[PDB]
């Protein structure tokens, strides 16, 4: 099976606050072909299932806000939100679908406060 | 005297990708292809070989069909004498061509919302094809002097292109399921009547 | 609006087995690959297995982790998904979702999106194991 | 004799995008391929991205990732670049080339280069 | 990314005599992926040598590249007025490559 790592397991942010999500696949999702790396993004907060923002990590989902971006290629990818919204609170995955299904572990994003 | 199945032709719910043409023998059964030109479904119902409904009264030893998607604008590509990159690198017509070539818009059908990349087209290849050849290969293509070690990067390029079928595009754009009809005359008693 | 319903959740005791379902929704079903992911509390998300369309083989595969205790079937007159799972361990405890996620890309599904989105889940249940 | 012709010098504020455009001549455009590179006077050459002119495939160094977009209109013979949110540190010399082309087959190097496009921000 | 170094940053040469530019890779990749380009003021950067050996065309007999693995020189048997110029080796490997060098200079003295 192929196997996704993200980074940071968690971030505190700021409200306003830009921030980013790092991952490495075990393998390339590159299909040369197409030239497209598959992979795709998802959003959950507790007490619900994951939703889906970025299918190739470079478009975004109807309904899905601008600030929402998807970076990189090959092995090696970063998401980043342009500046964090307490709307924005949740756990992100990512997902391959190079060969059947497979998640990431995930990230923690939170607001920060004292 | 089976009805011939048109339906897994022209109601086939997937298609190949034009680098890899499908290609089926139509043979002992019978054929009406009146059914198809007066359906008034197609965008494009031509023939280079006899005309469409003249056609209707012959019969013949075979028929093939040659399924594949292709961009509206390079429908016109699909005929006899015909140059550009689908006449020469994913299928071709001889210039004795005989048949028919019918184009269908599945805008509706094989566009996605963040495009269809799964039909794919022959970008470079050594050299044009020959009349209904069918190359398949993945082999990286090279370009220069220096020998090409099988990795992309420079004049070292995957040979094959996807489309970028949306629902939004152009109808230029838009993907078009093409049939091209291909019949012949063998030295044998004819199958396909009609 | 879309929606996909679950059942079949609840206690089970290790070594037993387990039949869950989910009904499909206003979507053509038939059509489009499906799969089932679960997630154990306090942990990420884990796919399970997947099957293909009617017009594909409609063949299956599992996560090796689960592969061989796990079995994935549809009833296309009903249009909804199973899941049965053999020889329960308490490792399998989680909340199993069906899914429509990862399927629009190799399925025959046109541009035409009821809710202008290809990516559907259930609420999912729970399966207990001890 | 292929040249390569770009767009004369253009003046940008901050915060702005500017766009540069290569004009392709005398060699076979479609199986070549076009690199940008860009030099701030008395400075190292610094690569941007390249096209692939054929699949319209591009790649981009991490420091213009999602700032610089690459194409081309093979009906006009031409590349384009564009860079966005401009500062003054992106004052430079922008240049494009490309291996020359024959019909059977393409030079293992970037042979030749275009005059270079002037580019201040400020 | 592949980092490329080069050696001497400068030079100082009378003309006539042989001159030689270095420069090295963080990493091994291909001899098949590294060019040198000269440049002079006012001017865009001409393709010297490619594949790491073979002359571009029009070049003289004079200009040579040599070495292997990380390690790539570029060589004048005898400097003209004409080769005092600003030398630059470049990287295309993979692609997500296409680095350039420090870059080195040759000052007449
Ligand atoms: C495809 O199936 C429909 C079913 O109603 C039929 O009307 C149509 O003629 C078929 N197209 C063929 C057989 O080419």
């Amino acid at each position: 099976d192929i196997v996704m790592t993200q980074s940071p397991d968690s971030l505190a942010v700021s409200l306003g606050e830009r921030a980013t999500i790092n991952c490495k696949s075990s393998q390339s999702v590159l299909y040369s072909s197409n030239n497209k790396n598959y992979l795709a993004w998802y959003q959950q907060k507790p007490g619900q299932p994951p939703k889906l923002l970025m299918y190739w990590a470079s478009t975004r989902e109807s309904g899905v806000p601008d600030r929402f971006s998807g970076s990189g290629s090959g092995a090696e990818f970063t998401l980043t939100i342009s500046s964090l919204q307490a709307e924005d609170v949740a756990i992100y995955y990512c997902q391959q679908y190079y060969s059947t299904l497979t998640f990431g572990g995930g990230t923690k994003v939170e607001i920060k406060r004292t | 005297t089976n009805l011939c199945p048109f339906g897994e032709v022209f109601n086939a719910t997937r298609f190949a990708s034009v680098y890899a043409w499908n290609r089926k023998r139509i043979s002992n059964c019978v054929a009406d292809y009146s059914v198809l030109y007066n359906s008034a479904s197609f965008s494009t119902f031509k023939c280079y070989g006899v005309s469409p409904t003249k056609l209707n009264d012959l019969c013949f030893t075979n028929v093939y069909a040659d399924s594949f998607v292709i961009r509206g604008d390079e429908v016109r590509q699909i005929a006899p004498g015909q140059t550009g990159k689908i006449a020469d690198y994913n299928y071709k017509l001889p210039d004795d061509f005989t048949g028919c070539v019918i184009a269908w818009n599945s805008n509706n059908l094989d566009s996605k919302v963040g495009g269809n990349y799964n039909y794919l087209y022959r970008l470079f290849r050594k050299s044009n094809l020959k009349p209904f050849e069918r190359d398949i290969s993945t082999e990286i293509y090279q370009a220069g002097s220096t020998p090409c070690n099988g990795v992309e990067g420079f004049n070292c390029y995957f040979p094959l292109q996807s489309y970028g079928f949306q629902p939004t595009n152009g109808v230029g754009y838009q993907p078009y399921r093409v049939v091209v009809l291909s019949f012949e005359l063998l030295h044998a008693p004819a199958t396909v009547c009609g | 609006e879309v929606q996909l319903v679950e059942s079949g959740g609840g206690l089970v005791k290790p070594g037993g087995s387990l039949r869950l379902s989910c009904a499909a929704s206003g979507f053509t079903f038939r059509d489009v690959w499906m799969s089932w992911v679960r997630q154990a509390p306090g942990k990420g998300l884990e796919w399970v297995g997947r099957i293909k369309s009617k017009i594909d083989g409609g063949t299956t595969d599992y996560a090796a982790p689960v592969k061989g205790r796990f079995t994935i079937s549809r009833d296309d007159s009903k249009n909804t998904l199973y899941l049965q799972m053999n020889s329960l361990k308490t490792e399998d405890t989680a909340v199993y979702y069906c899914t429509t996620a990862g399927s629009y890309y190799y399925d025959t599904v046109g541009p035409g999106l009821p809710e202008g989105k290809f990516d559907y889940w259930g609420q999912g249940t729970l399966v207990t194991v001890s």
